[PDB]
C-alpha cells in the first residue's frame, strides 16, 4: 500500500502542487503538502517497511 | 515541562517577576517615583531575554505545542528577536 | 459574578423583552418561570431562583412616556418577573433633567437590587444611542453609577443611529452620549442600523417590520455572548476575564462583533472562520488593523481540524492586523445548545478592536462640526438652555472627541509603542 | 479546478436533465444525492459536495416560456438539487431584451455560485442553435461573461439547427449567435442533426421521438469528455490542458467529435481507431485536413498493441491530415467504468479541428445570403427592429464570418505558416 501510494501520487494530485510554483520558503511547501529547482521532501516512513526498502533507492 | 531544567529555568522567572510587579503597581494610581521605572526597565529587558530563550528552547513536537509558537510569530515581534 | 441588568428607553425595553423571551424559550422553563420536569443549567447570573425555582430576572425597569412598556406589561411572561421597579421627552438635556430629579428612589431600586444579589461583576444596560427618551437619562445614569461604584464593570449594547439624513439636534445629542461613553464605561459594544439592514434585505424581503427582526438578531448575539456564563463553561466566565484581552487602553474600548449565518432558517472551522473574515458578516459597517480579534464557536467540531485551520490561517494572511505588538486572534468553542433545534450546525461569534468604526464616528463628526459651524441646530430648545447656557459642553466633548479619533489613528500606526 | 455548468432553453435543459440523470446512473448515488454504500470517485467538479454527501449540482437553471422545465420540477431527480435559481420569443432579439433586462439578478445567481465555488475552471452551458428561447439570449450570456470574466474558459456543446427546408429568420439568428460564439467563446464542440439522424436511422427504427435518444447519446459524450475528469487520471484533469493543443487560432476553435460504436446494445485498438477514421462513426456530417486530433479510449485495452498500431496507422496514411506544420494525433487512456455493464468493453472519443466543417458553416452563408440579397425574411418582427434600425449588425457578422471561412480556406494551405 505504501509502495503503490509512492509510484501513484508521484510518478495528478501534483499537478496543483506545482501550479503555485510557477507564482520560495521551506514552510509553505509542507503546508501545501500537508493539506534553477530542486524541492526539500520528506515524509514519515515506517519501520518494517523501512529495512525492507533501501535508503538510497528513494534518492533515484 | 517539568522534566525538562531549560524551559523550567526560563518560566520560574516569569512567575516571580509578575510576583513583583502585581504587588509594585498597586502602590501608587499616580506615577511611580519610588524607583518604580528602574525596576520596569530591569523587568522588561529581562523578560526579552528569557522569552527569545523560551522560544529557541520549544523550537515533543506535537501539532499544537508547534502550533501556539505562530500566535507569537503573526507578528514577527519574535520571528525577529 | 453574579451579573445585574438594566433597561431604559424604547429600543431598549424591546431588545431586553426580546432577550427575556429568548432565554425564556432556550432553557427549559415555563412563561412564569416554572422549571419544566423535561429538562443542568446555571441560570443564577441573569436570573435569581426561587423555591419553585422561579428564574426571576435581575430586570430593572424605567419608563418615561410608556407606549409598548404597557404592552410589555400585559403579557404571559408578565409572572416571569415582577421586581416592583416601574417608575415613570426627546432631547438629551430633556432625559437627563427627568432622570437628574428621580435620581434617588431609582438609586434606592438599584441598592435593593444589589441588596438581592450577594455578590457581583457587572452592569449591562439596554440602550439606544439618540433614542429620544433613552438618550442623555442613560448617560446620566451612567455617571451615577460611574461615581457610586468604581468596583465593577459596565458592559454596553447599543446601535448607532442612521435613517439616511426633523430632528437635526441628534448628531448633538449622541456626540454627549457618546462623551460619557469614552470616558464613563469599560467596554462598549456598538451596531450599525446600516448593516443589519443589510444582512436582513438579503437574508430576508422585509423592510417596513425590520425592527422586529433586529430584535431576533440582537437576542441570538446576547445570547451568543452570554452562552458560556449560561451553559457551564471553564473559562472566562467571569466578564472581566473576556473583557481583559481586547481592550488595552481606556478610550479605545469599542468592540465590534459578527456571527456566520446571515440566514440561520457541513460547515468546517476553516468555513466559519473565513466567513467571519467578512465585514458583510459583520453587523458593523489607509488600512485599518485589528487591535485583537476573539471568536467564540458553538456546534459540532471535530477538535483536530481547528489546529489545522489556525496553521492555514497564518499562512494565506487572509486577516491584515498589525497593532504593534503581539496581539493576536483568541479562539474557543462553546456548548451546541439543547433544548431546541440544532439546524446550521456549527455558528461562530466574533468579537474585535479594531480602527476602522474610528472613520464611522468621524462621519459623525464630520455632521456635527458642519452642524457646529452653522450653529442653527440645537433649534433654542429650552432644555439645553438651562443645563448650559454657554453650550461649552459640546465643544469639551468635542476637544475629546477630537483626541479618541487622533488616539485612534495613532492605533493604526506601529509606532503605537508609546502612548498606548 | 472546478467547472460550474450552465443550462438554459428547451433543448440545452433537456440535455442537461439528461446528463444529471447519466451521471446519477453512473456513479454509485440515490436520486436524492445520497451515496450508495455498496460503491473510489471524484464528484467535486460538477457537483458539490454534502455532509451526508449529497453532491448537489452546479447546475443554474433558466427558463423562459416553461413547458418541459416543469417536467424536470416534478421529478424524483428534484431531491438532487435544489440552488433555488429557477427564474422567469423564438427570436434572438427577443431573448436578447429578455435576458438583457434581468441580467443583474441572473448575474447575482451568477456571482452567488461563484462564491460557493472556491477556486474555477470553466463554464460549460447547455444550449442549442436557433432553438428560439435560447437564441439569443444565450449570445447575450455569453456577453456578460466574457465582459465579467476574462480569467475562465468556456466550453461549449451546441447542435447546428437543420430541418431539411416557416421559420425563415433562423439562418440570421444562428448567423449571429455564431458570430458571438467566434468572437466571444474560446471553445466550441459542434454537432449535426443529420449525422445523429444517420446513426439513429442505422442503429435504430425511430424517426419521431428522435429528440429522446439524441438525449442519450449527448449524455454518452458528454460522460465520455468529463471521465478523465470524474475518475481520477493524471494527464489534462484541467479543461485548458485538453483544449490548448487543438485550438493554436482564436477563430478556428470549433471542435468535431466521434464515438465509436452506433449500435451500443475483441474490439482491437486497430479496429477502433479506423472505425474513428470513419465520418460516419462522427457525429458531424478541394481536400480538407485536419489541424490536430485527440483520442481517448476506455476499456480493457492491451499496452502494447498500441504501439503498434500507431505504426500502422503511420504506414497506411488512413488519415489525411496535413496544416502546415508538426501537428498531429493525441491518443489517450481512461478507466473503463465500473458500476454499470461493461458490454461493448473498449469505447473510444475523438476531438478534432478538421478544416471541412467550413463547407457546412458555408451552407447556412449560401443560404442567408441568398435571404439578404431578397431582404423579406426577417418578417419585420418589432424585437429586431428596435435592436437595430438599419439591420447592420447582419452585414458585421456576414464580414466576420468572411474573415472566418476565409481563415479556414486558408488554414487548409500548408502556406499558414504566416497568418495562424
Amino acid at each position: 500500500e505504501y509502495l503503490q501510494a509512492m509510484r501513484n501520487f508521484f510518478l495528478d494530485t501534483m499537478y496543483d502542487f506545482y501550479t503555485s510554483i510557477f507564482d520560495q520558503n521551506v514552510s509553505f511547501l509542507n503546508v501545501q503538502l500537508q493539506e534553477l529547482d530542486g524541492l526539500t521532501l520528506s515524509y514519515k516512513v515506517p519501520w518494517p517497511v523501512d529495512i525492507v526498502i533501501s535508503l538510497e533507492c528513494q534518492k533515484i | 515541562f517539568i522534566l525538562l531544567k531549560p524551559v523550567f529555568h526560563c518560566l520560574n522567572e516569569i512567575l516571580d517577576l509578575c510576583h513583583s510587579f502585581c504587588s509594585l503597581v498597586s502602590q501608587n494610581l499616580g506615577p511611580l517615583d519610588e524607583r518604580g521605572a528602574a525596576q520596569l526597565s530591569i523587568l522588561v529587558k529581562g523578560f526579552s531575554r528569557q522569552s527569545s530563550l523560551l522560544f529557541k528552547i520549544l523550537s515533543h513536537q506535537i501539532n499544537s505545542d508547534l502550533a501556539q509558537l505562530l500566535l507569537r510569530l503573526d507578528y514577527n515581534k519574535y520571528y525577529t528577536q | 459574578r453574579e451579573i445585574i441588568t438594566l433597561q431604559l428607553g424604547q429600543c431598549g425595553n424591546q431588545i431586553g423583552f426580546e432577550f427575556w423571551k429568548q432565554l425564556c424559550a432556550e432553557h427549559g422553563i415555563s412563561p412564569e418561570g416554572i422549571v419544566e420536569e423535561f429538562a443542568t443549567d446555571r441560570k443564577d447570573v441573569f436570573f435569581y431562583q426561587a423555591d419553585d425555582e422561579h428564574y426571576i430576572p435581575r430586570a430593572v425597569l424605567l419608563d418615561l412616556e410608556p407606549r409598548v412598556i404597557h404592552s410589555i406589561l400585559n403579557s404571559p411572561y408578565a409572572k416571569l418577573y415582577n421586581p416592583e421597579n416601574i417608575y415613570l421627552g426627546n432631547n438629551w438635556a430633556s432625559g437627563f433633567s427627568q432622570g437628574e430629579k428621580i435620581h434617588e428612589d431609582i438609586f434606592d431600586i438599584i441598592d435593593r437590587e444589589a441588596d438581592g444579589s450577594d455578590s457581583l461583576e457587572g452592569f449591562v444596560l439596554c440602550h439606544s444611542i439618540a433614542g429620544g427618551t433613552g438618550s442623555g437619562l442613560g448617560s446620566y445614569l451612567l455617571e451615577r453609577l460611574n461615581d457610586r461604584y468604581p468596583k465593577k464593570l459596565v458592559q454596553t449594547y447599543s446601535v448607532f443611529p442612521n435613517q439616511d439624513e426633523d430632528v437635526v439636534v441628534q448628531p448633538y445629542n449622541s456626540l454627549l452620549t457618546l462623551k460619557r461613553l469614552t470616558q464613563n464605561a469599560d467596554c462598549v459594544v456598538v451596531l450599525d442600523n446600516t448593516a443589519l439592514n443589510r444582512i436582513a434585505t438579503d437574508r430576508l424581503h422585509i423592510q417596513n417590520p425590520s425592527f422586529s427582526q433586529i430584535n431576533q438578531l440582537v437576542s441570538t448575539i446576547m445570547s451568543a455572548s452570554t452562552t458560556t456564563l449560561r451553559y457551564p463553561g471553564y473559562m472566562n466566565n467571569d466578564l472581566i476575564g473576556l473583557i481583559a484581552s481586547l481592550i488595552p487602553t481606556p478610550r479605545l474600548h469599542f468592540l465590534m462583533t459578527g456571527y456566520t449565518p446571515l440566514t440561520t432558517d457541513k460547515t468546517t472551522v476553516l468555513d466559519v472562520m473565513r466567513r467571519l473574515l467578512q465585514p458583510k458578516n459583520v453587523m458593523v459597517s489607509t488600512n485599518h488593523c485589528y487591535i485583537a480579534i476573539l471568536n467564540i464557536i458553538q456546534g459540532e467540531v471535530d477538535p483536530t481540524q481547528v489546529h489545522k485551520s489556525l496553521q492555514r490561517i497564518r499562512e494565506r494572511k487572509l486577516a491584515n492586523f498589525i497593532p504593534w505588538g503581539p496581539a493576536s486572534i483568541q479562539v474557543a468553542l462553546s456548548r451546541k445548545s439543547p433544548y431546541l433545534p440544532s439546524a446550521h450546525r456549527v455558528s461562530g461569534l466574533m468579537m474585535a478592536n479594531h480602527t476602522s468604526i474610528s472613520s464611522l464616528f468621524e462621519r459623525t463628526c464630520r455632521q456635527y462640526d458642519k452642524l457646529r459651524k452653522r450653529e442653527a441646530f440645537l433649534e433654542q430648545f429650552r432644555k439645553e438652555d438651562m443645563f448650559k447656557d454657554n453650550f461649552d459642553e459640546m465643544d469639551t466633548s468635542r476637544e475629546i472627541v477630537q483626541q479618541l479619533i487622533d488616539e485612534y489613528h495613532a492605533a493604526t500606526r506601529p509606532d503605537y509603542i508609546s502612548w498606548g
